[PDB]
């Protein structure tokens, strides 16, 4: 907690004690690797929940999908060793990361026909049964999220390894909707206020009044941001949040921006986003009262690739709010084409 | 009318380099996206790269990361792609297409042929 | 990845018939964002449907695009000796793959 | 904002980008040196306010006094150069760091008989007039705080110099009660939440529920803690923060502790304090319902220096709340002598 | 009766060292604050240092910071002060008194005398 | 700093009179925390008032402590030949100086 840090913006050096906030969202986010707790508990947690009537698992953090993608070989073996007619298949993922309705629970009495080490060898493939248990994927038709579990896990208190390639996880003891507070951060030092976790980099600054400045997302979760890590979280109206509360928007007055209301129907379907306040290339925004009312976000390029040049806003504030993704440059809700349909 | 003419194709030794150019006319070149599409002999079509209007997106294919470079010049309606570290599987017909991976392609013109062998 | 599948691999017919094609989709394309391209041997590909239902400019009316959801069909009302070519189907968003369809050869 | 930080507790190295919160409250707090803005504005602000009827100035922070303690030679020169019948005499100050009822204001039309530099030499001693202007000190009888100004200054936005032995200061454009937000910070990273400034090191930690753990004060100010730098500041009751709101206590749920209410009558009159949760040496605390009700805090040593051994609390929570100052070990309100009167 | 006995005073060379001990009896030594008070010849009384019951406060005078050390032993009711880096003005009668700077002093006993010269 | 002042520096009287002292304070002592000590030359100091008003144990009745606020007076009702000594005044909290009072000499 004590060290010396150089500052490029101020051309100065900071030496002393305190708390430093790691980025963990740009420049090869590292590592948040995945080794869960004893597999016998998790393996036993499935069929008892499956007997209850669960059909699948959704993930809360984008990396958590990777843990399942490399654990089901172990899970399939242990349950088949207990002659359990079950099979597990994982899949890909894309925003918006949906959320289920129920979750797992112990039953801490685990299976008694398992080994102890997590790195066993001579893996043997299993068969397939009529009972198939799914995980997060493009399966929104056969089984909905109502019969799917979600936010069943939690980051272990001692399972924090930033250098050791492991983050231990245990299943929660109660139903919850908030995100995992064990890996989350928030700070402010006299010019900037950043709310950060494994996926979010919501950053706000002060020019004349405190307001949001930029945000970057490698994922779009659906868990509510806990109030224990929110700066200036009093008297905040939910109809003025720049980031919606349902998308883990922090409940704060630092999530404000004059002239803009909640972005309920922004380009959140993209997996990655980079929200800032500038102009899309080759576009101009003019403030006028006759422009159209706010609606869903519109891409700056049409279906033929042609660019839309002129835009208008009713009561926005320059510079306009725009999104950077893999699709181009999307504008905010309050920005509409000047004359194009 | 929209004619898209390209030049630069020819046989090259593996590990060499090459430069391809596209000539557009009859439409607002400085208003659309631009992309290069290659097609191996007798196989299906495949994207290579696409560039934005102001040259700020410039996304590339997975197998050509760090080897291919794309650029455009809206002043004289030209589109440029630079070949570097060519390998033997790059032998394909390269099409200059007026499109974008998240959109349909409207104009295609006379794709040039490049071969990488001895 | 919504990689598409084209069936059948090849089609055999005669002039004057009515041909049908199929471009299978992985799951639930968004807003019917699909297009059809004709590859005359050997020329640059053309564009037929926007759109999955809307004919492109300068295209004869016999080219009809249809289908919705995860199954799309391109059907030509009347066969014609020059129409024998290779047809590709592309999805444009979201998210599209890095390659076009396999293509179906139409043979006499 | 990017660097590598070594952590002794975790025995690991943290490298990345983000915000580092310097301690700047232990180990020779350095430096926050002293020079205000152009002297004519400050000099003109005295006699203009003296015409209104002001009589003295109070310092919101301990270090703000050291602004005056070394600048009073300078203003005496310019006012004499402007033939002003007034004198400036500063002195020592002690907690509680009292606050006046009004403040200074421009009048940005400054004196027209002054120089520009702030490091002039060749000081010439001046005389004394019948009109005397006081500064913060033990003068609570001749002139009350009603005719005394307070919180009239503000840290310049460009006034941040950590290696340069200077910190630019300017006068506020309006009356305010909150502390200086320009030099102010708060942060939290997954185990600890710290609110800090030049005088406060309020630190909270999580064992089972988030609660305050320790705090250190080199000053006891009277400006309200702004909510723009408060973590978890919603739904907080004003009768439950350990640090009172009047003494710059952060309005937050991290200022909570089960079994204890607000310490409105603690030994804050000491200049320096160290709040923690342990036992004073040689003392024992036993939970009992027949112990006396909470009152003023009591020093563990009597007027003869004898130690009081046994203590009782009605509905406290071990370990008991105790203070480290220059007087010994003071217990909280809810702790009373078991049998001593 | 509260008896306070001290020993160790004597003539020493400047820059030397010395140790002063206090012998307490007749009262609860392990219950009161302990302090040392010196008095220059013909001058007023001045605080030197004081120690808490559990030996955790141990405050020292401004002019002897880092030069003097104070300690106590409650088991045998003994109070110790350590002299180091003695200077010329340190010649004073040092009193072992039962007190504390923030309290009155109840018991004083026959403070010893120390001289720092050649 | 509440460094005290003792006036007068010395006092001259005769046995049978009634003397008074004065320990000026800088400002506003707290809870009347003042003490008086007797220094019979040459022995260890004694204790007279805790206390600023209350006689200490083992002290003759003639020693009377009074005063409040910022002025304190130690008055001996009955003079006595052995009472001629040096008296010091000390404030204990808060916050006391690092030195005792200057002392007042009582001379015949």
């Amino acid at each position: 907690d004590s060290g010396c840090v150089v500052s490029w913006k101020n051309k100065e050096l900071k030496c002393g004690s305190g708390i430093f906030i790691t980025d963990n969202v740009h420049t090869w986010t590292e590592q948040y690797k995945f080794q869960p707790e004893s597999p016998s508990k998790l393996a036993s947690a499935i069929q008892k929940a499956h007997e209850e009537g669960i059909c699948g698992i959704r993930s809360v953090t984008r990396l958590e999908n990777l843990m399942w993608k490399q654990i089901t070989p172990e899970l399939n073996h242990i349950l088949t060793e207990n002659e359990v007619k079950l099979t597990i298949m994982t899949g890909d993922i894309k925003g918006i990361m949906q959320a289920g309705k129920r979750s797992l629970r112990p039953q801490p009495t685990e299976l008694k026909y398992s080994w102890k080490a997590w790195g066993k060898a001579k893996m043997l493939s299993t068969e397939l049964h009529n009972h198939t248990f799914l995980i997060d994927g493009p399966e929104t038709a056969e089984c909905p999220n109502t019969n799917r579990a979600w936010n069943s896990l939690e980051v272990e208190d001692y399972g924090f390894g930033v250098f050791t390639t492991n983050i231990w996880l245990k299943l929660k003891e109660r139903q919850d909707v908030f995100c995992d507070s064990k890996l989350m951060s928030a700070a402010i030092k006299d010019n900037r206020a950043v709310h950060a976790d494994m996926g979010y980099w919501i950053e706000s600054a002060l020019n004349d009044t405190w307001k949001i400045e930029k945000a970057s997302f490698i994922e779009v979760k659906s868990c509510h941001w806990p109030k224990s890590h929110t700066l200036w979280s009093n008297g905040v109206l939910e109809s003025e949040m720049i980031i919606p509360k349902n998308f883990a928007g922090p409940v704060s007055q630092h999530n404000y921006r004059p002239g803009y209301h909640t972005q309920t129907a922004g380009p959140w379907h993209l997996g990655r986003l980079e929200m800032d306040f500038d102009f899309c290339e080759g576009t101009t925004v003019v403030v006028t009262e006759d422009c159209g009312n706010r609606g869903p976000s519109l891409r700056t390029t049409t279906a033929s690739g042609k660019l839309i040049t002129e835009w208008c806003c009713r009561s926005c504030t320059l510079p306009p709010l725009r999104y950077r993704g893999e699709d181009g440059c999307w504008y905010g809700m309050e920005i509409r084409p000047l004359k194009e349909k | 009318q929209v004619q898209l003419v390209e030049s630069g194709g020819g046989l090259v030794k593996p590990g060499g380099s090459l430069r391809l150019s596209c000539a557009a006319s009859g439409f607002t070149f400085s208003d659309y996206y631009m992309s290069w599409i290659r097609q191996a002999p007798g196989k299906g079509l495949e994207w290579v790269s696409y560039i934005s209007t102001g040259s700020s997106h410039t996304d590339y294919a997975d197998s050509v990361k760090g080897r291919f470079t794309i650029s455009r010049d809206n002043t004289k309606n030209s589109l440029y792609l630079q070949l570097n570290s060519l390998r033997d599987e790059d032998t394909a017909v390269y099409y200059c297409a007026s499109g974008y991976r998240f959109s349909y392609v409207s104009y295609w013109g006379q794709g040039t042929l490049v071969t990488v062998s001895s | 990845e919504i990689v598409l599948t084209q069936s059948p691999g090849t089609l055999s017919l005669s002039p004057g018939e009515r041909a049908t094609l199929s471009c299978r989709a992985s799951q639930s394309v968004s807003s019917s964002y699909l297009a059809w391209y004709q590859q005359k041997p050997g020329q640059a590909p053309r564009l037929l449907i926007y759109g999955a239902s809307t004919r492109a400019t300068g295209i004869p009316d016999r080219f009809t695009g249809s289908g919705s959801g995860t199954d799309f069909t391109l059907t030509i009302s009347r066969l014609e000796p020059e129409d024998f070519a290779v047809y590709y189907c592309q999805q444009y968003g979201s998210s599209p793959a890095w390659t076009f369809g396999q293509g179906t050869k139409v043979e006499i």
